[PDB]
RNA sequence: CGUAAAAGCUUGCUUGAUUAACGAUUUCCAGUACGAAUCGAGACUGCGAAAGCAAGGCCAGCGAUCCUUUGCG
RNA sequence: UCGAACCACCUAGUAGCUGGUUCACAUCGAAGUUUCCCUCAGGAUAGCUGGUGCUAGUAGAAGUAUUGUGCGGUAAAGCGAUACUUUAAAUGUGCAAACAAACCGGCCUUAGCCAACUGCAAGGCCGGAAAGAAAAGAAUUAGAGGCACCAAGUGGGCCUUCUUCGGUAAGCGGAGCAGGCGAUGCGGAAUGAACCGCUUAGGGAUAUGUGGCGUCAAAACUUAUGGGCUCAUUCUCGAUACGUAAAGGGUGUUGGUGGCCACCGGCCCCGAAAAUGGAUGACGCUUAAGGCCAAUUAGUGAAUGCCCAUUAUUCCUUUGGUAAGGGCGGAAACGGAGAAAGUGUAGCCCUUCCGAUGUAGAUGUGGCCUGGAGGUUAGGACGAAGCUUAUGGCGUGAGCCUAAGAUGGACCGGCCUCUAGUGCAGAUCUUGGUUGGCGUA
RNA sequence: AAGUUUGAAAAGCACUUUGGAAAGAGAGUGAAAUAGAACCUGAAGUCGUGACAAAGACAAUGGAAGUACCUCCAUUUCAAGAGCCAGAACCAGCCCUACUGCAUUAUCCUGUCGGGGGUCAAAAUCCGGCGGGCAACGAAGUGCAAGAGGGUCUUGGUGAAAUGAGCGGAGUAUUUGAGCUGGCACGGGCACGCACUCUUCUCCGUGAUGCUCCAUGUUGGCGAUGGAAAUGGGGUGCCCCCACCCGUCUUGAAACACGGACCAAGGAGUCAAACAGACGCGCAAGGGAGGAGAUAUGGCCAGUACUUCUCUCGUACUGAAAGGGAGAUGCAAAAUGCAUCUGUGGUGUGCACACGUCAAAUCCGUUUGAUUUGCCCAACACC
């Protein structure tokens, strides 16, 4: 819950923080879930051929 | 609650205070108290630890035994040292049992009258523990000796005296009434001198 | 009027522990043995400290040399 | 319980059912004694060609102080 | 006064038997079992408990696993009789798993074995090696080992779980293993020594356990946007375990198997007969407030509906430790004061962590109180002791101190040592005085 | 049984008035008559009287938490004052509710063909062929999840050293992820393991010559010296909840088990002697008397000061007794051997000290542990 304690205890945990509001952001979730689709997709047609 | 089941038998008992009436053996325990907390050293811990004993707990040594000690010790020294201070939280007394002694340094407790004779007739020098304070403050160079305590009457006499293997010597004081039926074998029995374990 | 029942031995027994056996080196004592093969070891051992009072000369004579 | 050229049966010779420097141990158990039993060292012997086996009949069959009495030096 | 008078004395005769035994807090805390006894309402003895320590503080540890290696004849199985036994578990039980140990090569000694020793046995000395115990699921620890001394209470037990022996059976007698009560409350089962939950310093907040959510009575102000089943007329449908009714019938109603039939279920109804008026705890409840199952605000789309502990988490304060750290040569100047080298206090001062219930019993306490002695320091006719109290203050407490007397009239308080005829609620206790019954018989 | 203990002194109540008297009401003595004759003090228990509080039958008593009324009690505040009682704000902490993505879907979704079904006709529930695929706005109630507003009469404070991503200085970049990029691994190509464009804020700072304790905001109400206000304590009643009678023996007591009307004063582990352990004190191979004497000494003075040569316990034990009686090393083998005398009889385990090594920390010169070697004190084990 602390701000203080749990930056003094990991240093790092901005860096975390900033990639989770990057992930929760809209467009980025949008084209990350349309863009992955059709790479798995894609990627079962032409591996099981 | 918390299962502690049996957590009181693991409680040592150890004495944290003198019960002694003695002014100066009160002034010794402050300083050598002192000492102990703010050195380093190990000698000074055990003297702190052998001043608040009891009395039947620091036994007295013999001048003879510090002797043969010595030496023993001395025969192996480089020749170019001294030879160490020989200090013991206790009382000294003397041997008639041996003549001859070199000269030593002995710091202790009290010295009888005739071993602080022969101590100092024999080129030596008796030292109280303040003076030693001073000499060597951290102990080094010292030989720390204790007194016997097998030996006494009462250690003798402990245990029952009836059981196989025992030696222990019972409390009575007619010395021939205690001497038939138990204690020979033309009597009904006799206690076995010896037990294995 | 003669009770007998063993209920409660066990946890009387248990508080103090069941102590483990003395080790195998302590109180090995021989009394009792075989007697020829005791009669030859004390002629060993004898021996023995006969070699160790000697050894102890001569190590204190070497020290004193050098 | 155990045992088959035997631990049973017949037979020959024998007295280890003696003595055994206060050795150690098991069972009961307080880890005391008594009774019974196990592993021994020494003497004198028995049986056997020999290796060996035997100080009773495996395991129930027995008893303090004091007093009386016998043996021994 | 007689199955052995009365008076005084030996005589406070003895009692394994009955009754009594006077202040506080703190740290710990049992046993009803073993052996022997003219020994069964008693002792001694070991065990369990307290105190004191000693010793080189992680050692020679373990009511527990794993791996390796031993032991076993009960359950089950089988066929004497018409249960004895080849086989054989589960649960057990012994030993080992690298620091006084074991492995590899020098050598010394023995009036040990062997025909002999360069072999074997034993005790030592000199050297080497050492994942200090790999990998293969390849241990773990609120894991400091050992050794003494002195002494108490107890030696009537009882209940339950799973095994059981006697007995027709018993809230009956006798045993094995473990847990309990006794010695213990608290929260639940309406009530109950022993059941369920939880085990206890003085207090808040949050959350739970067992048990609950129609009223009594906190919680679904009688929740759901869940499914079935059930109608019971003088003890009566039913409804919180431990805990106080059977065969056989029923077209009452709801379903299942095989062939409109035969059988098997679920609830309900007969079967079902006692002594004061009375008990799902009471009232009552039937689109349940019953019985089986299932949810958490409901085919919307995402972990916890709600209520109640001396438990859990957390915060404040006390007390004690096998406790753990730090400061204590007055820095200088001149917001306040203080600052002791210390077992114990009005604790030398700060910081930190963990424990706290208890009968019989042990021990500690600069712990409380009473009469007298040696010292020291004070008080009193401007009023000592004693006595009275809606006189407050201090202390966890035993108690201490002040105020007022519209009480009294001459002795006495604190502190350190010493000493004892030294603390009362109860003994059909002793002595004195009161008292209801009672203005009664 | 029973203190005659009134008072300094009998000054022991003249006189008036009511009454048969005892006595009462006045007056007087005395410092005091609530010191008036069995007369100092004058407790408890029990009883009378006056005032007050209430109150059903719930026996009474009792616990906890409030309130009404009282209070010969204590303490604190009264004007620029923080004393008492309120409200709001901010800071630290704690506790609640906010804000959330990745994997997996196939026994599924969708279009045709054939069957089968049923209707007044045709659709669907259902089955088998092959064409595609994401049920994708709240699609799963599948597994794992990371994302400032409200309380603190559940805490402390108002900056008397605020350690902050939160208070300050400096710039605008840094590097976290997501898409998309170029040897080995993974499977029979790579869904994108191992090595070398969108999306967010970054770097720097205050030691204690402060060992400990206490003293620091804002806005109102009440309090301007009183029969004051306020807080705490005490008393009595009431309401809701809780709550079996004490001591004792007993496995088990609230018991239909024994003792128990009230109060005062009295009432039970003591003194002596023998032994032992633990703790305090003196001396120590020695310790200590006792009885008695001597002279300071001839209420102080039954005390204190001094003392021999004896006695007792111990320094040695063992045997029924006649009796005997304990060092070490080297040579040697004597049924009383010989020689030296600064010395643990030996072995294993074993404080401190000395000599080196190793690991961890350190204004970093030293600590804290482990360990080799020497001597090993106490002690234990085997000889
Ligand atoms: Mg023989
Ligand atoms: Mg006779
Ligand atoms: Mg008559
Ligand atoms: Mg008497
Ligand atoms: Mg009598
Ligand atoms: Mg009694
Ligand atoms: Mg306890
Ligand atoms: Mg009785
Ligand atoms: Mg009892
Ligand atoms: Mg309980
Ligand atoms: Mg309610
Ligand atoms: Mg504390
Ligand atoms: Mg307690
Ligand atoms: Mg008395
Ligand atoms: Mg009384
Ligand atoms: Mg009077
Ligand atoms: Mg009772
Ligand atoms: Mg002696
Ligand atoms: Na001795
Ligand atoms: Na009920
Ligand atoms: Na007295």
């Amino acid at each position: 819950k602390n701000r203080r304690l749990r930056l003094r205890l990991n240093p790092y945990v901005k860096r975390e923080t900033a990639a989770a509001k990057g992930m929760r952001n809209v467009a980025n979730r949008d084209a990350r879930r349309k863009a992955k689709l059709a790479r798995v997709t894609k990627a079962k047609k032409a591996a099981t051929k | 609650g918390v299962d502690l089941t049996g957590i009181s038998k693991k409680s040592r008992v150890i004495r944290h205070h003198t019960y002694s009436t003695n002014p100066y053996i009160k002034l010794l325990i402050k300083l050598y108290k002192f000492l102990a907390k703010r050195t380093s050293s190990g000698f000074n811990k055990v003297v702190y630890q052998r001043l608040i004993k009891s009395r039947s707990n620091r036994a007295p040594i013999s001048l003879s035994r510090i002797a043969v000690v010595m030496k023993r010790k001395a025969v192996f020294t480089a020749k170019s040292k001294a030879a160490p201070i020989a200090v013991v939280v206790g009382d000294v007394l003397d041997d008639v049992r041996m003549a001859r002694i070199p000269a030593m340094r002995v710091c202790a407790l009290r010295f009888s009258k005739s071993a602080r004779q022969s101590i100092v007739a024999a080129g030596g020098e008796c030292l109280t523990f303040d003076q030693l304070a001073m000499i060597a403050p951290t102990g080094k160079n010292t030989y720390l000796l204790r007194g016997r305590k097998s030996g006494r009457e009462s250690v003798r006499h402990f245990g029952a005296s009836g059981v196989p293997g025992s030696h222990s010597k019972p409390y009575a004081t007619n010395r021939g009434k205690e001497t038939k039926r138990g204690r020979r074998t033309g009597r009904s029995y006799k206690r076995k001198a010896f037990r294995h374990v | 009027s003669k009770n007998h029942t063993n209920h409660n031995q066990s946890s009387k027994n248990h508080r103090n522990g069941i102590k483990g056996p003395v080790p195998l080196h302590l109180h090995n004592s021989k009394r009792g043995s075989w007697l020829p093969a005791l009669v030859n070891a004390r002629r060993v051992r004898k021996h023995n400290q006969k070699a160790a009072l000697k050894k102890r000369r001569e190590r204190i004579a070497a020290f004193a040399a050098k």
